[PDB]
C-alpha cells in the first residue's frame, strides 16, 4: 500500500514532479498535427538513435482510438501504452452504454482526466 | 397428566392429577381422570380427552350388558374390551388407559393398555406425562402386598413428584381404592403433597 | 434467526399513585420440564429501576450483563454517578428498545418481552414493554405472556385509566398483584408458585421482596366433583 | 421458444432468426433482430432468457470490438467462439448465470472458409453445418440431415432454410412472426431484403 | 392498469389511466402513472408504484448531471439505456417495473423504448403495458395511422385507455393525456373516466350493450 | 421461523382544508386479540410544521419516525437552519423508505402541514416509498370502511343536484375545520362499531399557519 | 365471543356477549349466543356459528321427542351425552364449544363441550375468545354458596372482563337464570354498557340527489 | 382461489318506517376481466325478496332452488311464504351442504303480510342467520358497504328517504372495490307496491 | 387455449372457433370443429381439457336429439341453455369435472329472434350480444365494445368478427390455425366457406 506523495506543491507554488514530466515530454520526438478544412493529419518524427530496426513490427507514434479518433504523443513510451489502452477501453464503454460514438472532445477529456489524477495520488 | 394404579395386599388404588391443558393454558384444574367402568373396574384415562372419555363410555355400556347376561365381569374382561376398541381403532385414537380393578378370586389387577393396543398385567403400571419423571423413584419404591396406608403413600410422593416436574400435570391428587370392603374416593390438596 | 430453549413466563405490573409495583415467578421451564426453580427474573438495575423479563433465558442472562455493563459505564468520569446523572428507568428502557430493534432487524432476535419498571427523578412513574419484535408501548398496567391475557384484566379494573393511578393506593394495587398471580398460577402450565416482587416507591425507593409464595388457594370445592357429565361415584 | 438457426454452404453461412418478442400474453415486437456484428466479418445470433440475451451480446460485441482495435486485426471465427464459449462456461458458475444460447456465423478471411457454432448457455460448443438452440432442431434437423450438401450453393441453401421455416410455421404452436436472415461471406455481412 | 405510448407524425402520444388496487380493494382512482422525467422525458408507471417513481426520477437526476458534463440533451437512447442498465443490475432480487421512456430529440425524432425489470428494452411505435393493456392495443391497431392529426391522435390514446379502464376491473379512476413534441411535452389534461364514458358513448355510439 | 414482522391495528386519517390540515389516529394497540394499550399516539409532530403517522407494524413506524425527525434536525444543520418544506419532507421520506425496499417498514405512512403556498396537504406512502400528494387518505387497519364515507361527504362523490336528475354535479363547497373535524370523528366512531381494532381514544393533530394544534376525544372501549 | 356459566345455591346462571365477527369485522353488534335446548335446559356457544346453532337445535329437536316418548322432563345429561356423542362422531369438524346449563329433576347442571367431543363438569366454566380475562374474574371472586344474585353479578362481570379485554368479545351482556323450582329466566341486555354516541351530523340525502335511469312497479301477486 | 371473489359483486338490505330497501350491483366477471353489465343478484320470491352475492353458478343455483321450494310450499300451504319462514328455509338449505358448501352470500328482505313488520336477515355460506334490524351487508366491498352502512343509516327513514341513504351506500361502496358495479338496481319495498329503480354509476 | 368467439347481430347468430388441435410441441390438426349442432336451430361451440370438450358436447347432443323425437319438438335455446347449465353445475361438484367451456348459439322460432349464451364449466350462464371463452375476450372485448350495433347485418357482423380475428393472429403469442364460422338463422345453421 504505497500511497507517498510524490506529487506534492514547492515553496514557489510549483509541482515539480508534474514540472519534471514536461520535460520527458520536450525529450521525446516531434509530433505534430495540423487542421485541414476537412480533415486533419498528424506528422510524427522518426528516431534515428539506432538503425537494424525491424519497420513493420515496431509501435507506430499514432494509435487509433477508435475508428473515428486517432491518438499521437510525445514522451515516455512505456507511459504512452498505458494511457492508449485506458482511452480504448472508454471508448468502447462509451458506445456500449450510450449506443453512440466518443465524440473527440469527450475522449480528450477523458484522458487529461487520467493524467490529472496521476498528479494528486 | 400423570397417572398410576397399584395393586396391594387388600386390593387396588387408582391415582392421578386433576390437571387437563390445552396448550399452556390450563383448560381445566379439577379434572376427575379416575373413571367407573363397573362397581370394582376403574380406569385411569390419559391422551385425548374426547378419545378417552368416549371410549370409557362405550365400555361402561359393554361391561353393563356384559353383567346383565353373565353377571360381573373379570378385570381382565374389562382389559379385553379396552384392548380391543383401542387396537383395532389404533389409526384414529391417542389413548393410554390404565385398567384397574378387584375380585375375591383375583384380588387386586392391573392393566395397561398404551397407543399400541397392546395389554400389559402389571403389578403397578404408570402413564402419563408426568410419568417419565418417576420411573425410577417408582421402581425403587414398589413393594408388592404393601399395606393400604403404605401405598396411599407410595402414590402420593410418585405423583407428587410427576406433579413437580411436568407442566402438564398437577392440581389435586385423586385416589379411588379398591377392596373387598369397596369403593373408597381419597383427595389430597397442593399445601398438602407439595411439602413432602 | 433461533429459538427459546428454557424459558421464563409471565412478567406482570401496574403503577399506581406514589410508583410502579412489577412481579415475576421463579421459574426457567424447559418444555413441559420445569427445570429450575430459582431463577429469578426481575432484575433491578440501581435503586429506581426494575427491568422484569420474559422469554429465553440465556438471552435474559445476557440482558441481565449489558445492565451490569451499562451501570459500570455509567460511573466512568462522571462524578453525578448517584446524583444528577445517575441512570434513569427511560435511559435504560430507550437503551435495551435500541438493542431489542436491532438485534431483531438483523434477524436474530433476543427472545424475550422486557418491562421496564421505575420512578424518575421528578417523581415520574414509569412504566414500559419491548419485545423480540422491538415494538414497545405504555399503559397503567402491562403484561407478558399469559398475563396479558389473564393479568391484565384483573389489574385493569383497579387501574382503567389514567386518573385511577393517584387514587389507588399501594396496598390496593400490592394486592392486586398478588391476587393475579395466584389467578396465573391456577391457570398457566408453566407457572410456579414461588415468586418476586418490587415495588419501586418515589419515597421509599427500591423494596425488593423474594420468596413469595401464592397462598389463600381454594381447592377444596374439586372433592365435589366427580366423573366427566354422567358418572355419580 | 425463439427460433434460432443456422447453416453454412460452399462459401458462405446463413443465420435466421425469429423476429417475435413475447412478454406473457402479449406480442410487443414483430420486427426484432436477434444478431450482433462482431467483426467485420463475424455474426452472433442469439436466444434465450429476456434481459440476459442482449446485455451479454453487447457485452461480447464491446470485447471484440476492442480487440480488433488494439490490434488492428480482426480475431478468427474459431477465436471468437472460444472467447464467448469461456465467457459461457465462467457464467454458468457464477451467482447469477446469463442464460442464452448463441450461434456464430462467420467467414475465416485468412483460410477463405465459413464456419459456425453452436454454444449453449453453459458453455458446450460444438462447430457445425447447421444447427438450431431450443425446439428449433426438433422439427429442422430431419429436413437438412436430408437436403443439406456442404457444396451447396447461397441460394440452394436459402430454399433449405425456407423449407426448415415452413416445417415450423406449421407445425410449431408458437407464432413467432416470420425470420431474419442474414448472410456472412468473404464481403462480410448482408441482410435478405425480403424472405418468406 | 393501463399506460400506452405511440409515436406518429406529431411526435408521441403518452395515455395511462389512474387505478392502484391492493386486493379487490381500491386504493386510489387518482394516481399520476406517468413520471415526469424532464420536461422532455416522459416514463409511464407499471408493476411496482415505488420502484417506477423511484428509479425513472433517479433517472431524471443522471440525466441532468449529463447535460451538464456533456453541454446536450441526452439521447433517448441512451437515457433509456441507463434505466435498463441499473434495473439488469438488480436482476432476481424483486424489482418491478414495466414503462416507455418516451422522448423527442433531434437525432432520433420521436422515439418509444419499452423496459422491464427483467432488463428488456425495445424500441418500438406502439407499446401498451399493464392488466388493461389487452383492451388498448385492440383499439390502438386498427385506427392506428402515421399521419394522425394532433388532435386525433390525442383521441385515440384517450379512447384505449376508456376501452381499457371499461372492461379491467384493476383500470380506471381517470386518463392522463400527454403530447410529446420535440420542444419537450404537453400535458393535455386529466379527464374522469366516469363523465368520459357517457359522453364517449353518446357522442361516438358505441359501448351498444349499456344502458345510459 | 422467526417472523420479524407483527400487526399492532390502528387506523389513522388526513384531510387537507384549504389552509389547514388535520391528520388523526385512534390511541389504541393491539396484538391479535388483546389490547396492548389504550393509550398509545402515533400521530406525531415533527417540527416545521409537519405532522406524520406511521401506521402498521409498530416497531418500523417508530423507527421510521425517529428516522424523520433526526433527518429534519440534520436538514437544519447542514442548511442555516432552513425550514423543511412538506414537499422536500415528502420527498425525503421516499428515500428513506425506499432505503429498504428488500426489508421494508411494514408501514402505511401519512404526513400533514402547509405548502409553500398556505394552501393545506396530505401525503401518503407505499410501505416501500410511492408517494403522492392527496386531498384525504386513511390508512391502516379501518381504511377500507372510511375511505368510501370521505369519498361521498368529502369530494361529494354521487351526488347530484335534486330535479337535475344527474345532470349537474353537486357542486364542491370547502369545508372550514370544525366542518372537517366533524366528519373524522363521525368517520371514527364508525369504524370503532364495526372494526375491532379501533376505539378507545381519537387524536387529532392540527396544523394551521398558527403551529400545531392536538384535540383529543373518547372512543368506545370493546 | 364470551360466555360464562356459575352454578349458585339454587340452580345455575349463564350468560354470553353479544358480538359475532368476521375477521376483523363485526357483523352482528347484538347476537344471541344464549340458545335453547329445553325449557329449562339452554346453551351458549362459541366457535362456527353456523354449528353451534345446527347443533343446538338439532339435540333441541332430539330432545323434544325424547320427552314426549318417555313422559318425562328433559335431563341436562341427555343433553350432554348426546351432543358429545354427535361432536365425537364429526372429530372436530363441528366446530362448536359449548356452555350447557339447566335444572331437571335430577338437580341443577353445569357443562362444558368440546368440538372433539371431550366434557367437562364445574361450577364455573368459561369458553370463547374472552374465555381467559373470564376466568380471572371467575378465580378471583367465585365462592361456594352463591346466592341467585351474587351469582349473576359474577357471571354478568365475567363477561365485562371479555367485553372490554378481548377483541372478539363486545357489546352487550346476556344472561339466562334457570332455578330449580322456577320458571327459567331469560334476560335478552341485561347490561347495555356500549352504547353509540349520537353523530355530528345527519347525513339524510336532500331527494332527487341520487340519478336513476329507470323506473318499473314490480309484481308481486300472480 | 377465493370462490367468494371470482365473479365479484354486492347486496345491501335496509329497514325503514314501514319499509325494507334491497340492493345489488350488476357485475359479473372472471377476476379481472368484466363480462356482464346486466347480472342481477336480486330475486324475488312471491313478497319475499332474496338477494345473493357470491359465486355466480351457485347464486343462479339458489335461486332455482328457492323457486322450485317455494313453489311447493306456496302449493302444500295455500299461502306464499312470509320472510322469518324463508329466512329458516334458507339457512336450513345451506347447512345442507355444510360439508361442501355453496360459496355464496345471501340476503332476505320483506314485509311480513300479516304482522306488517319490515324484516331483513344475512347469512353465511353455511346458514347461520344475522338477524340484524337495521342493515345487512355481503359480498367483496361488504366492508365498504359497513363503513358507509354504519354511517348513513339512521332508523325510521321514509321511502323517499331510505332510497336515497340505500342507493348511496351502494353506490360509493362499489366505487371502492375493483369487482362490484356496472350498474346497480334499487327495490324499494312496501305493503302495497314494490318499485324497483336502476340506478346511473361510473362503468369502470 | 383455442379460441370461442360468438356474436348475436340481427336476425342470426355467428360463431367463430380456432381450427388448431396442438397436443405437446406439435401441432396436430389444423381443421378442427369445435362445434355440435344440438338441434337445427340450435349450435354449440366448445373449448378446454382434451377428452372433457368432445365428450361433454356430444352428451349435450345426444340429450337434445332425444327430446326432439320424444316431443316432436323443438327446445328453445333459453331452454337448451338451461339445460346444459345445470348438468355444468352437476359436474363441477363430482368426483371429476368436465372442464369445458362453451357458447351456445340458436335462432329462436317462436319469439324469432336470435340469441347467444356463454357457459363456462362452473355453471356461469349468461345472455350476450357477444361473447367468448379464454383470453380470446381480453384481445377482442374492445374491438366489440366500440364498432357493435344490436341492428347490424350479418355481412357487417362478419366484418366486425374478421377484424377481430385479425387483432387475435397480431397479439396472441399462439398460432391457432385460423377459425372454421358457423351462422345459425331462421334457415337453421350453415358454414361461411371462405375465412382466409
Ligand atoms: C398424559 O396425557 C398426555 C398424553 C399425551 C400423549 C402420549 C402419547 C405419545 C406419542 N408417541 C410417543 C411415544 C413414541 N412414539 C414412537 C417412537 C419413536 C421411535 C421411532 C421408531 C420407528 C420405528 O419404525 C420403523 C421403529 O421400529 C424399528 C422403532 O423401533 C423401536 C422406533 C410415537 C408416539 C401427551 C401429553 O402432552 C405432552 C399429555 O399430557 C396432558
Ligand atoms: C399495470 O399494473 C398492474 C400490473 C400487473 C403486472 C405488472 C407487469 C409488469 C411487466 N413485467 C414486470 C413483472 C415481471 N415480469 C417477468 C418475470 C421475471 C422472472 C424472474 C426470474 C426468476 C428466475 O429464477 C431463478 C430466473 O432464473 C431461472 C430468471 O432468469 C434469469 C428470471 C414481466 C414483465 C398486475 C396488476 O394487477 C394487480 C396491475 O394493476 C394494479
Ligand atoms: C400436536 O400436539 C399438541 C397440540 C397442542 C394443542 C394446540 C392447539 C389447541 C387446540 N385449540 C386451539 C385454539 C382454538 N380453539 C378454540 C376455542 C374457542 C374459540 C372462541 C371463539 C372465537 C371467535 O373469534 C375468533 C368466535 O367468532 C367467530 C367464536 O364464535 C362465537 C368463538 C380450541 C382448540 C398442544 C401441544 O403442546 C404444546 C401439543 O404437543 C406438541
Ligand atoms: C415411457 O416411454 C415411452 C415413451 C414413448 C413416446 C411418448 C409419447 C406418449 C403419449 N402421450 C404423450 C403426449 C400426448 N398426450 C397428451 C398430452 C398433451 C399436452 C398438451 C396440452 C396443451 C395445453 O395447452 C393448450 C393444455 O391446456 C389446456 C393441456 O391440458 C392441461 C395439454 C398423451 C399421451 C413411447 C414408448 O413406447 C413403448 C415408451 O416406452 C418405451
Amino acid at each position: 500500500g504505497y500511497d507517498r506523495a510524490l506529487s506534492i506543491f514547492s515553496p514557489d507554488g510549483h509541482i515539480f514532479q508534474v514540472e519534471y514530466a514536461l520535460e520527458a515530454v520536450k525529450r521525446g520526438t516531434c509530433a505534430v498535427g495540423v487542421k485541414g478544412k476537412n480533415c486533419v493529419v498528424l506528422g510524427c518524427e522518426r528516431r534515428s538513435t539506432l538503425k537494424l530496426q525491424d519497420t513493420r513490427i515496431t509501435p507506430s507514434k499514432v494509435s487509433k482510438i477508435d475508428s473515428h479518433v486517432v491518438l499521437s504523443f510525445s514522451g515516455l513510451n512505456a507511459d504512452s501504452r498505458i494511457l492508449i489502452e485506458k482511452a480504448r477501453v472508454e471508448a468502447q464503454s462509451h458506445r456500449l452504454t450510450l449506443e453512440d460514438p466518443v465524440t473527440v472532445e469527450y475522449l480528450t477529456r477523458y484522458v487529461a482526466g487520467v493524467q490529472q489524477r496521476y498528479t494528486q495520488s | 397428566t400423570s397417572i398410576m394404579a397399584v395393586t396391594f395386599k387388600d386390593g387396588v388404588i387408582l391415582g392421578a392429577d386433576s390437571r387437563t391443558t390445552t396448550g399452556a393454558y390450563i383448560a381445566n384444574r379439577v379434572t376427575d381422570k379416575l373413571t367407573r367402568v363397573h362397581d370394582k373396574i376403574w380406569c385411569c384415562r390419559s391422551g385425548s380427552a374426547a378419545d378417552t372419555q368416549a371410549i370409557a363410555d362405550i365400555v361402561q355400556y359393554h361391561l353393563e350388558l356384559y353383567t346383565s347376561q353373565y353377571g360381573t365381569p373379570s378385570t381382565e374382561t374389562a382389559a379385553s374390551v379396552f384392548k380391543e376398541l383401542c387396537y383395532e381403532n389404533k389409526d384414529n385414537l391417542t389413548a393410554g388407559i390404565i385398567v384397574a380393578g378387584y375380585d375375591d378370586k383375583n384380588k387386586g389387577e392391573v392393566y395397561t393398555i398404551p397407543l399400541g393396543g397392546s395389554v400389559h398385567k402389571l403389578p403397578y403400571a404408570i402413564a402419563g406425562s408426568g410419568s417419565t419423571f418417576i420411573y425410577g423413584y417408582c421402581d425403587k419404591n414398589f413393594r408388592e402386598n404393601m399395606s393400604k396406608e403404605e401405598t396411599v403413600d407410595f402414590i402420593k410422593h410418585s405423583l407428587s413428584q410427576a406433579i413437580k416436574w411436568d407442566g402438564s400435570s398437577g392440581g389435586v391428587i385423586r385416589m379411588v381404592v379398591l377392596t373387598a370392603a369397596g369403593v373408597e374416593r381419597l383427595i389430597f390438596y397442593p399445601d398438602e403433597y407439595e411439602q413432602l | 434467526t433461533q429459538q427459546p430453549i428454557v424459558t421464563g413466563t409471565s412478567v406482570i405490573s401496574m403503577k399506581y399513585d406514589n410508583g410502579v409495583i412489577i412481579a415475576a415467578d421463579n421459574l426457567g421451564s424447559y418444555g413441559s420440564l420445569l427445570r429450575f426453580n430459582g431463577v429469578e427474573r426481575l432484575i433491578p438495575v440501581g435503586d429506581n429501576t426494575v427491568v422484569g423479563i420474559s422469554g429465553d433465558i440465556s438471552d435474559m442472562q445476557h440482558i441481565e450483563r449489558l445492565l451490569k455493563d451499562l451501570v459500570t459505564e455509567n460511573a466512568y468520569d462522571n462524578p453525578l454517578a448517584d446524583a444528577e446523572e445517575a441512570l434513569e428507568p427511560s435511559y435504560i428502557f430507550e437503551y435495551l428498545a435500541t438493542v431489542m430493534y436491532q438485534r431483531r432487524s438483523k434477524m436474530n432476535p433476543l427472545w424475550n418481552a422486557i418491562i421496564v419498571a421505575g420512578v424518575q427523578s421528578n417523581g415520574d412513574q414509569f412504566l414500559r414493554y419491548v419485545n423480540l419484535l422491538g415494538v414497545t408501548y405504555s399503559s397503567p398496567t402491562l403484561a407478558t405472556g399469559f398475563g396479558a391475557h389473564m393479568a391484565n384484566p384483573l389489574l385493569r379494573k383497579v387501574v382503567d385509566r389514567e386518573s385511577d393511578i393517584p387514587k389507588t393506593t399501594v396496598q390496593v394495587a400490592e394486592e392486586a398483584i398478588v391476587n393475579a398471580m395466584r389467578v396465573l398460577y391456577y391457570r398457566d402450565a408453566r407457572s410456579s408458585r414461588n415468586f418476586s416482587l418490587a415495588i419501586i416507591d418515589k419515597n421509599t425507593g427500591l423494596t425488593f421482596k423474594k420468596n413469595l409464595q401464592v397462598e389463600n388457594m381454594k381447592w377444596d370445592f374439586a372433592k365435589d366433583i366427580k366423573g366427566y357429565g354422567t358418572q355419580k361415584i | 421458444m425463439d427460433i434460432i438457426l443456422g447453416i453454412r454452404v460452399q462459401d458462405s453461412v446463413i443465420l435466421a432468426s425469429s423476429k417475435a418478442v413475447t412478454r406473457g400474453i402479449s406480442v410487443l415486437k414483430d420486427s426484432d433482430d436477434k444478431t450482433r456484428q462482431l467483426s467485420p466479418h463475424t455474426l452472433m445470433s442469439f436466444a434465450g432468457e429476456a434481459g440476459d440475451t442482449v446485455q451479454f451480446a453487447e457485452y461480447i460485441q464491446a470485447n471484440i470490438q476492442l480487440y480488433s482495435i488494439r490490434e488492428d486485426y480482426e480475431l478468427s471465427p474459431q477465436a471468437v467462439s472460444s472467447f464467448v464459449r469461456q465467457e459461457l462456461a465462467k457464467s454458468i458458475r457464477s451467482r447469477r448465470p446469463y442464460q442464452v444460447n448463441v450461434l456464430i456465423g462467420g467467414y475465416d478471411k485468412k483460410k477463405n472458409k465459413p464456419e459456425l457454432y453452436q454454444i449453449d448457455y453453459l458453455g458446450t460448443k460444438v462447430e457445425l453445418p447447421y444447427g438450431a438452440h431450443g425446439y428449433s432442431g426438433f422439427y429442422t434437423f430431419s429436413l437438412l440431415d436430408h437436403h443439406y450438401r456442404p457444396d451447396m450453393t447461397t441460394e440452394e441453401g436459402l430454399d433449405l432454410l425456407k423449407l426448415c421455416v415452413q416445417e415450423l410455421e406449421k407445425r410449431m404452436p408458437m407464432d413467432f412472426k416470420g425470420v431474419i436472415v442474414k448472410i456472412v461471406d468473404k464481403d462480410g455481412i448482408r441482410q435478405v431484403d425480403d424472405f418468406q | 392498469t393501463t399506460t400506452l405510448a405511440f409515436r406518429f407524425q406529431g411526435g408521441i402520444i403518452v395515455a395511462v389511466d389512474s387505478r392502484a388496487t391492493a386486493g379487490n380493494w381500491v386504493a386510489s382512482q387518482t394516481v399520476k402513472r406517468v413520471i415526469e422525467i424532464n420536461p422532455f422525458l416522459l416514463g409511464t408507471m407499471a408493476g411496482g408504484a415505488a420502484d417506477c417513481q423511484f428509479w425513472e426520477t433517479w433517472l431524471g437526476s443522471q440525466c441532468r448531471l449529463h447535460e451538464l458534463r456533456e453541454k446536450e440533451r441526452i439521447s433517448v437512447a441512451a437515457a433509456s439505456k441507463i434505466l435498463s442498465n441499473l434495473v439488469y443490475q438488480y436482476k432476481g432480487a424483486g424489482l418491478s417495473m414495466g414503462t416507455m421512456i418516451c422522448g423527442y430529440t433531434r437525432k432520433e425524432g420521436p422515439t418509444i423504448y419499452y423496459v422491464d425489470s427483467d432488463g428488456t428494452r425495445l424500441k418500438g411505435d406502439i407499446f401498451c403495458v399493464g392488466s388493461g393493456q389487452t383492451f388498448a392495443y385492440g383499439v390502438l391497431d386498427s385506427n392506428y395511422k402515421w399521419d394522425l392529426s394532433v388532435e386525433d391522435a390525442l383521441y385515440l390514446g384517450k379512447r384505449s385507455i376508456l376501452a381499457a379502464a371499461h372492461r379491467d376491473a384493476y383500470s380506471g379512476g381517470s386518463v392522463n393525456l400527454y403530447h410529446v413534441t420535440e420542444d419537450g411535452w404537453i400535458y393535455h389534461g386529466n379527464h374522469d373516466v366516469g363523465e368520459l364514458f357517457w359522453k364517449v358513448k353518446e357522442e361516438e355510439g358505441s359501448f351498444n350493450n349499456v344502458i345510459g | 421461523q422467526f417472523n420479524p414482522y407483527g400487526d399492532n391495528g390502528g387506523t389513522i386519517l388526513g384531510i387537507a382544508g384549504e389552509d389547514f390540515a388535520v391528520l388523526a389516529g385512534d390511541t389504541r394497540n393491539i396484538t391479535d386479540y388483546s389490547i396492548n394499550s389504550r393509550y398509545e399516539p402515533k400521530v406525531f409532530d415533527c417540527g416545521d410544521n409537519i405532522v406524520m403517522s406511521a401506521n402498521g407494524f409498530a416497531a418500523d413506524g417508530d423507527a421510521l419516525v425517529k428516522r424523520f425527525k433526526n433527518s429534519v434536525k440534520w436538514y437544519h444543520f447542514d442548511h442555516n437552519d432552513k425550514k423543511l418544506s412538506i414537499n422536500s419532507a415528502a420527498r425525503n421520506i421516499q428515500h428513506l423508505l425506499y432505503g429498504k425496499r428488500f426489508f421494508p417498514y411494514y408501514v402505511h405512512t401519512i404526513i400533514a402541514g402547509l405548502d409553500e403556498d398556505g394552501k393545506g396537504a396530505v401525503y401518503s406512502f407505499d410501505p416501500v416509498g410511492s408517494y403522492e400528494r392527496e386531498q384525504c387518505r386513511a390508512g391502516g387497519a379501518a381504511a377500507s370502511l372510511i375511505m368510501p364515507f370521505l369519498d361521498n361527504q368529502v369530494n361529494f362523490k354521487n351526488q347530484y343536484e335534486p330535479g337535475t336528475n344527474g345532470k349537474v354535479k353537486k357542486p364542491l363547497k370547502y369545508l372550514s375545520v370544525e366542518e372537517v373535524i366533524k366528519l373524522v370523528r363521525d368517520s371514527f366512531t364508525s369504524a370503532t362499531e364495526r372494526h375491532i381494532q379501533v376505539g378507545d381514544g381519537l387524536e387529532i393533530l392540527i396544523v394551521t399557519k398558527d403551529g400545531v394544534r392536538k384535540e383529543f376525544y373518547e372512543l368506545k372501549r370493546d | 365471543t364470551t360466555i360464562v356459566g356459575v352454578k349458585f345455591n339454587n340452580g345455575v346462571v349463564i350468560a354470553a356477549d353479544t358480538r359475532s365477527t368476521q375477521g376483523p369485522i363485526v357483523a352482528d353488534k347484538n347476537c344471541a349466543k344464549l340458545h335453547r335446548i329445553s325449557p329449562k335446559i339452554w346453551c351458549a356457544g362459541a366457535g362456527t356459528a353456523a354449528d353451534t346453532e345446527a347443533v343446538t337445535q338439532l339435540i333441541g329437536s332430539n330432545i323434544e321427542l325424547h320427552s314426549l316418548y318417555t313422559s318425562r322432563e328433559p335431563r341436562v345429561v341427555s343433553a350432554l351425552q348426546m351432543l358429545k356423542q354427535h361432536l365425537f362422531k364429526y372429530q372436530g369438524h363441528i366446530g362448536a364449544y359449548l356452555i350447557v346449563a339447566g335444572v331437571d329433576p335430577t338437580g341443577s347442571h353445569l357443562f362444558s363441550i368440546h368440538a372433539h367431543g371431550s366434557t367437562d363438569v364445574g361450577y364455573y366454566l368459561s369458553l370463547g375468545s374472552g374465555s381467559l380475562a373470564a376466568m380471572a374474574v371467575l378465580e378471583s371472586h367465585w365462592k361456594q354458596d352463591l346466592t341467585k344474585e351474587e351469582a349473576i353479578k359474577l357471571a354478568s362481570d365475567a363477561i365485562q372482563a371479555g367485553i372490554w379485554n378481548d377483541l372478539g368479545s363486545g357489546s352487550n351482556v346476556d344472561v339466562c337464570v334457570m332455578e330449580i323450582g322456577k320458571d327459567a329466566e331469560y334476560l335478552r341486555n341485561y347490561l347495555t354498557p356500549n352504547v353509540r354516541e349520537e353523530k355530528q351530523k345527519s347525513y339524510k340525502f336532500p331527494r332527487g340527489t341520487t340519478a336513476v335511469l329507470k323506473e318499473s312497479i314490480v309484481n308481486i301477486c300472480d | 382461489s377465493d370462490p367468494s371473489s371470482i365473479n365479484g359483486g354486492i347486496v345491501v338490505a335496509m329497514t325503514g318506517k314501514d319499509c325494507v330497501a334491497i340492493a345489488c350491483d350488476l357485475r359479473l366477471g372472471s377476476q379481472s376481466l368484466g363480462v356482464s353489465n346486466k347480472f342481477e343478484k336480486i330475486f324475488h320470491y312471491g313478497h319475499v325478496f332474496l338477494g345473493i352475492t357470491g359465486l355466480a353458478t351457485d347464486v343462479t343455483t339458489l335461486n332455482e332452488m328457492f323457486r322450485y321450494k317455494t313453489n311447493l310450499y306456496k302449493l302444500k300451504e295455500e299461502r306464499a311464504i312470509e320472510p322469518e319462514t324463508f329466512t329458516q328455509l334458507v339457512s336450513s338449505s345451506l347447512y345442507e351442504r355444510r360439508f361442501g358448501p355453496y360459496f355464496v352470500g345471501p340476503v332476505v328482505a320483506g314485509i311480513n303480510s300479516k304482522s306488517g313488520k319490515p324484516f331483513i336477515a344475512g347469512f353465511d355460506l353455511i346458514g347461520c342467520i344475522d338477524e340484524a334490524k337495521d342493515f345487512i351487508v355481503s359480498g367483496t366491498a361488504s366492508d365498504q358497504l359497513f363503513g358507509m352502512c354504519e354511517s348513513l343509516y339512521e332508523p325510521n327513514l321514509e321511502p323517499e328517504d331510505l332510497f336515497e341513504t340505500i342507493s348511496q351506500a351502494l353506490l360509493n361502496a362499489a366505487d371502492r372495490d375493483a369487482l362490484s358495479g356496472w350498474g346497480a338496481v334499487v327495490y324499494i319495498i312496501k305493503k302495497d307496491e314494490v318499485v324497483k329503480r336502476y340506478l346511473k354509476m361510473r362503468q369502470d
